[PDB]
């Protein structure tokens, strides 16, 4: 009945959640026609999570596909999974943002948004019990910033009391792939820190870390970083389409992780993953799985949480897991490494076991941590930000299309009153006495 | 150089219908400055010390304060400021049914502190309405409904629903501001006195288990007052203005549920309402925490209230608290929370300054 | 569904067309018959891609461009060569005259009752296509048609389309090596003009790929079949997105913006790094650390103008072939390590990426190798102030003395205009200071 609406803008998330059917699919025993051809009975009972029943037990995901140019649908389309999406549900256009921010929020973002809410409320709508939204976007463009950022301005006060969960994939620190990411990013997080409830922040170059230093890959494409994304998402949303000892839907997580309104930027990660070679000399079992969780070489948001402190993490676990052996474990990290959390929260752990684990392993995590060492990312982009702003450099392009200096002065002072309400925790607190 | 502390202080109600009908018991009694509340058990007593008291509790026992002494006490000194060339702010805060409405509105035949200080604004003016100081006014009136705002002095259009919400946007030297905002002039006493009915009628108001004219919005009343002045120099006359802002501020209250039977858009209104409650007292908790050398961060962002009155609370401008309270048993916890708030409001110091209009331009320099 | 309309000024242009024409067919598997065999085995779907070449229901694909050369040699070339099939044959000759190497030729006098004939067939081709994202116009400076025709034209489709991206590919000037007396003036007064109105003006300088094609593929005697066959590659890459798949697609509209920071200095360099013969095609990786240094290897660019004399505003890097974003990554932390690449302090972030996943195809009588991977580099450097400044020197050396101006005045041309823009040319070579002078507070 929790019921999710999934929607994915631009070249990034139409590739990630291409990928995201893929591996729930797999989970559900779906082929690529819709078709069932599954083996256990716990699959068809929560399908209808990220599934719609079309005619004939054929199964139709709940899949929104936005961008404005045609080319990343016709990669769906003609590929594995393509013949299982609504085809009324592909919106496109042509002559996409530009990596212009100005674009897909106000002028071409404005005229194709009205048809994508159309199929938004036609999903909603069909739907018993919605439990919230999920959007895979990239911010660094012009459409996923852009047109996504507007779809959740508009979602947010259509469904205020409803989640709206986002996965985004954040400017690097070292090497850009498009010239205007600070404005695109700013702009975006100045929307965002007002209307959204989680949002998961990913970075490329961390997963070129783990691709390179865990699985010992080394020629990752983007399939396989984005193999990686669809396991997190699919781990959030474990405990609404399987049983378990203790469960937790999104907002029980978003209460236990989100202490002021604001701070609801997190930093992912999964586990266990290794190498095709290691697989055979390792034990699995949580002391080994908690290990790679919280070392800070298998976070996704390319930000060390050992220059901060975790004012909240969680750990989603799948298997026949013993709930001593998790509750342990959890206590040894706050008690071993007191100095990375705080204090005026005593238990700054979560826990979730769902007991019908992933395809191929006997037990996986899922983790989702909130740190100060998110101050990194949003300090870093205020700088090249004002750097660039200073001298308007390349400010021309988003005037011309209906902005103002007033809207980039906005997003800066935004960002940097975020940057001072983690930094305030992150420095160890004392009262008089206590 | 200059530190002004904000000036709290604090009003007793009288008792009402239902705190007759269940025939509550006296617990907040005065001696003039002080303010103590007997808790019925008798085990603890709290005391509390105010700039400012009234007790309205009896209209015949002596130490009765009066919307005109409450007046000639609170509003006098900051409209004297503004005159001088200040900004000031008033703001009400407490529980349902306790009397800031009351109190800084008023009644047809009760009026509050906005007519008073508007008559004597205008009074000052025409005695003062010289060749030397010309006088301009502008005013605005909005409000906050479930985190929307709202302009009240408009003549709505005929729909299904008319409500058209306005932005808050940053400045970066004036601060926030809404976008969009009736900035209309006054001449005298008549336009806003119009004005005023217009939107104290358009504000939101309904009938709950503790009001039956609850306001259901936080209502602020923006005065831009700009003075012209001449000095004798090189070429022409005219060349020094002051400006100035006076923010009168209306708040609703926290709203149990459970006592004020709501279902539905109350609920949803009221639910609101405690959220901005729960942002304000946090604001007045971190600047009465940073006014003892401690750092903190005030939240100003999460609550548009808080947003636009980003320069009221701190930052600049010569402001007082009016807290109400009322003197029943049964809301005990509640009226002491409004205490306790108002006694650390007391601790709060603002850098006020005269908006010459000059500074960094040539008069700075020649200071 | 996303087209791109083609415009070949003068000799230059309708050289490279011919050099573009002719790569544009074979990726896509047409014949010069306009014909499509490997249809047979597909059935459809977009192989007569649509960004380029239309398609008539025989079968038939007939391209998206419109020839000007005022001058019937070129263009007859074409009505009697190996593509007379393919083309429309509004071929837009009105020869009777040519230029004469004079922008006051090109701009007024023969420029007109032509420049109304030309602007039919563009909106007959726009009114064909629906989602036209821009104009890609291929002329020179230094003669009367590429520097006054397209002056003429870029005015009027800045009137009749507004807001569309205009790229150009432009021959710029070399600094020593010259076919004319007369590139300063024509080079100066066409700046002036389509300044205002261009977005993106790609440039290219023959005395550099006479120089690549010397080192790197040991051609000694070259001539302009081979120039103009390593442009027909920079403009497969800038629209091979629009046509193939990939990972990183880039739209036209991402050059007008990271390599264009203010509305006047829109002038980028090109370069292709992988020009090597099939017998250097062997002995060498290929890989993307290898082709990514290549790019700023300045001997290797297509443009003559050391960028160790200024400083790098962007940079946009365009892949095509079996490349992985994370050798991408590497490449770009290698030249932000390196010294002698300097980047601006107010573009910290100064590279765009684009990934493409079709390889280049390799021309039959041609001089580049088969290869796997391929890029393509597009940079604004502040270093171009240098070759302002030259075409500045001598513009002033031969105005003094009002050498040539009797012919520009013959054809209606104002001695003020000389005056006017060289004034603005000479505010141009300032902004490029500014650009380049390090922010303080
Ligand atoms: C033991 C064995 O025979 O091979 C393993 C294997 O080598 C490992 C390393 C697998 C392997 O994963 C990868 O090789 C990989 C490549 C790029 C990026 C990420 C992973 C495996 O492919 C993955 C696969 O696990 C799954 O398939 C999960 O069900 C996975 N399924 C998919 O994602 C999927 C993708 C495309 C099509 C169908 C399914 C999954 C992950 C999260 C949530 C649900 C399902 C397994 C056990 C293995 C192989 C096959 C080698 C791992 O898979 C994950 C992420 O759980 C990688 O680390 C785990 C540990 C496994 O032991
Ligand atoms: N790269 C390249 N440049 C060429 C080619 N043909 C001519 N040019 C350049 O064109 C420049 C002068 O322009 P023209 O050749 O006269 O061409 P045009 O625009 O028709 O000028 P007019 O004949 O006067 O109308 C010379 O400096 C040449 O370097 C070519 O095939 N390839
Ligand atoms: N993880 C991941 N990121 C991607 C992928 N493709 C693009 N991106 C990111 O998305 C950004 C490009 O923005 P994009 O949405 O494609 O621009 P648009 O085409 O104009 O909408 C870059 O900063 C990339 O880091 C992908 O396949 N995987
Ligand atoms: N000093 C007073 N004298 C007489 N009546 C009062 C006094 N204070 C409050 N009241 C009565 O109590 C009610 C106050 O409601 P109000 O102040 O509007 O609630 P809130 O303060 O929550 O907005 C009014 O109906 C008013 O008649
Ligand atoms: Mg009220
Ligand atoms: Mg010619």
């Amino acid at each position: 009945m929790r019921e999710i609406v999934h929607i994915q803008a631009g070249q990034c998330g139409n590739q990630i959640g291409a990928k995201f059917w893929e591996v729930i699919s797999d989970e559900h025993g779906i082929d690529p026609t819709g078709s069932y051809h599954g083996d256990s009975d716990l699959q068809l009972e929560r399908i209808n999570v990220y599934y719609n029943e079309a005619t004939g037990n054929k199964y139709v995901p709940r899949a929104i596909l936005v961008d404005l140019e045609p080319g990343t649908m016709d990669s769906v389309r003609s590929g594995p999974f393509g013949q299982i999406f609504r085809p009324d549900n592909f919106v496109f256009g042509q002559s996409g943002a530009g990596n212009n921010w100005a674009k897909g929020h106000y002028t071409e973002g404005a005229e194709l948004v009205d048809s994508v809410l159309d199929v938004v409320r036609k999903e909603s709508e069909s739907c018993d019990c919605l439990q919230g939204f999920q959007l895979t976007h990239s911010l660094g463009g012009g459409t996923g910033s852009g047109m996504g950022t507007l779809l959740i301005s508009k979602i947010r006060e259509e469904y205020p009391d409803r989640i709206m969960n986002t996965f985004s994939v954040m400017p690097s620190p070292k090497v850009s792939d498009t010239v205007v990411e600070p404005y695109n990013a700013t702009l975006s997080v100045h929307q965002l820190v007002e209307n959204t409830d989680e949002t998961y922040c990913i970075d490329n170059e961390a997963l070129y870390d783990i691709c390179f230093r865990t699985l010992k890959l080394t020629t990752p494409t983007y399939g396989d970083l984005n193999h990686l994304v669809s396991a997190t998402m699919s781990g959030v949303t474990t405990c609404l389409r399987f049983p378990g000892q203790l469960n937790a839907d999104l907002r029980k997580l978003a209460v236990n992780m989100v202490p002021f309104p604001r701070l609801h930027f997190f930093m992912p990660g999964f586990a266990p993953l290794t190498s095709r070679g290691s697989q055979q000399y390792r034990a699995l079992t949580v002391p080994e799985l908690t290990q790679q969780m919280f070392d800070s070489k298998n976070m996704m948001a390319a930000c060390d949480p050992r220059h901060g402190r975790y004012l909240t993490v969680a750990a989603i676990f799948r298997g026949r897991m013993s709930m001593k052996e998790v509750d342990e474990q959890m206590l040894n990290v706050q008690n071993k490494n007191s100095s990375y959390f705080v204090e005026w929260i005593p238990n700054n752990v979560k826990t979730a076991v769902c007991d019908i684990p992933p395809r191929g392993l006997k037990m996986s995590a899922t983790f989702i941590g909130n740190s100060t060492a998110i101050q990194e990312l949003f300090k870093r982009i205020s700088e090249q930000f004002t750097a660039m702003f200073r001298r308007k450099a390349f400010l021309h392009w988003y005037t011309g299309e209906g902005m103002d200096e007033m809207e980039f002065t906005e997003a800066e002072s935004n960002m940097n009153d975020l940057v001072s309400e983690y930094q305030q925790y992150q420095d160890a607190t004392a009262d008089e006495q206590g | 150089e200059f530190n002004s502390q904000v000036t709290v202080a604090v009003r007793v109600r009288p008792f009402s219908k239902r705190e007759k009908t269940e025939k509550a018991s006296q617990v907040v009694f005065t001696n003039g400055e002080e303010i103590t509340v007997e808790h019925p058990d008798m085990k603890q007593v709290y005391s509390f010390i105010y700039d400012v008291s009234f007790w309205s509790f009896d209209e015949c026992h002596p130490g009765y304060a009066s919307q005109t002494t409450v007046y000639e006490t609170l509003a006098a000194p900051l409209l004297d400021r503004a005159f001088e060339g200040y900004n000031t702010c008033l703001f009400a805060y407490g529980q349902t049914g306790s009397g800031k409405s009351y109190t800084m509105m008023g009644l047809n035949e009760e009026p509050g502190i906005i007519p008073r200080f508007c008559e004597d604004l205008f009074a000052q003016i025409a005695k003062k309405q010289t060749s030397e100081v010309s006088y301009h006014l502008e005013m605005s009136f909005f409000e906050v409904y479930n985190e929307k705002i709202h302009d009240l002095l408009v003549c709505k259009g005929e729909n299904g629903q008319r409500k058209q919400p306005l932005r808050a946007r940053e400045h970066p030297v004036s601060g926030p501001y809404v976008e969009g905002l009736s900035m209309n002039v006054v001449s005298s006493y008549s336009d806003i006195q119009s004005w005023l009915e217009l939107g104290n009628k358009q504000r939101a108001t309904a009938a709950t288990g503790m009001n039956d004219k609850s306001s259901r919005s936080h209502s602020v009343f923006t005065l831009v007052m700009t003075q012209t002045k001449t000095e004798v120099v090189e070429g022409e006359e005219h060349d020094h203005r002051i400006t100035s802002r006076i923010n009168l501020v209306d708040l609703a209250g926290s709203e149990r549920c459970s006592t004020a039977h709501s279902s539905g858009q109350r609920l949803k209104e009221g639910v609101s309402i405690n959220k901005s409650l729960l942002t304000l007292g946090k604001v007045i908790s971190a600047l009465s925490e940073q006014a003892n050398g401690k750092r903190v961060f005030i939240p100003y962002r999460e609550s548009t209230l808080t947003w636009l009155l980003k320069e009221s609370l701190g930052g600049n401008s010569k402001t007082a608290m009016i807290a109400t309270v009322s003197p029943a048993a049964s809301n005990i916890e509640e009226t002491l929370s409004t205490l306790r708030y108002a006694t650390q409001a007391r601790l709060i110091v603002n850098i006020a300054k005269v908006n010459e209009d000059m500074n960094a331009k040539l008069i700075r320099e020649l200071k | 569904m996303r087209e791109c309309i083609s415009i070949h000024v003068g000799q230059a242009g309708v050289q490279i067309g011919n050099a573009c024409w002719e790569l544009y067919c074979l990726e896509h598997g047409i014949q010069p018959d306009g014909q499509m065999p490997s249809d047979k085995t597909i059935g459809g779907g977009d192989d007569s891609f649509n960004t380029f070449f239309s398609e008539t229901g025989a079968g038939k694909h007939v391209p998206r461009a419109v020839f000007v050369d005022l001058e019937p040699t070129v263009i007859d070339e074409v009505r009697t060569g190996t593509y007379r099939q393919l083309f429309h044959p509004e071929q837009l000759i009105t020869g009777k005259e040519d230029a004469a190497n004079n922008y006051a030729r090109g701009h007024y006098t023969i420029g007109k009752e032509i420049i109304d004939l030309v602007l039919d067939r563009i909106r007959k081709l726009a009114d064909q296509c629906t989602g036209l994202q821009g104009f890609l116009v291929f002329h020179s400076f230094g003669g009367g048609t590429g520097s006054g025709f397209t002056s003429l034209l870029m005015e009027r489709l800045s009137v009749d389309y507004g807001k569309k991206s205009k790229l150009e590919f432009s021959i710029y000037p070399a600094p020593q090596v010259s076919t004319a007396v007369v590139e300063p003036y024509n080079s100066i007064l066409t700046t002036h003009t389509t300044l205002e109105h261009s977005d993106c003006a790609f440039m290219v300088d023959n005395e550099a790929i006479y120089d690549i094609c010397r080192r790197n593929l040991d051609i000694e005697r070259p001539t302009y079949t081979n120039l103009n066959r390593l442009i027909s590659q920079i403009v497969s890459s800038i629209t091979a997105s629009l046509r193939f798949d990939g990972a990183l697609n880039v739209d036209l509209t991402e050059f007008q913006t990271n390599l264009v920071p203010y509305p006047r200095i829109h002038f980028p360099l090109a370069t292709y790094a992988p020009v090597i013969s099939a017998e250097k095609a062997y002995h060498e990786q290929l890989s993307v650390a290898e082709i990514t240094n290549a790019c700023f290897e300045p001997a290797n660019q297509m443009v003559k103008c050391d960028p160790r004399h200024g400083k790098y505003m962007a940079c946009c890097l365009l892949y095509r072939g079996d490349v992985v974003p994370k050798d991408v990554n590497a490449a770009i932390a290698t030249i932000k390590t390196k010294r002698s690449i300097q980047f601006v302090d107010w573009c910290p972030t100064g590279f765009k990426v684009g990934i493409n996943y079709q390889p280049p195809t390799v021309v039959p009588g041609g001089d580049l190798a088969k290869v796997q991977r391929a890029v393509c580099m597009l940079s604004n450097t502040t270093a171009i102030a240098e070759a302002w400044a030259r075409l500045d020197h001598k513009f002033d050396l031969m105005y003094a003395k009002r050498a040539f101006v009797h012919w520009y005045v013959g054809e209606g041309m104002e001695e003020g205009e000389f005056s006017e823009a060289r004034e603005d040319m000479a505010a141009l070579e300032k902004d490029y200071e500014e650009v380049g002078v390090d922010s303080v507070e």
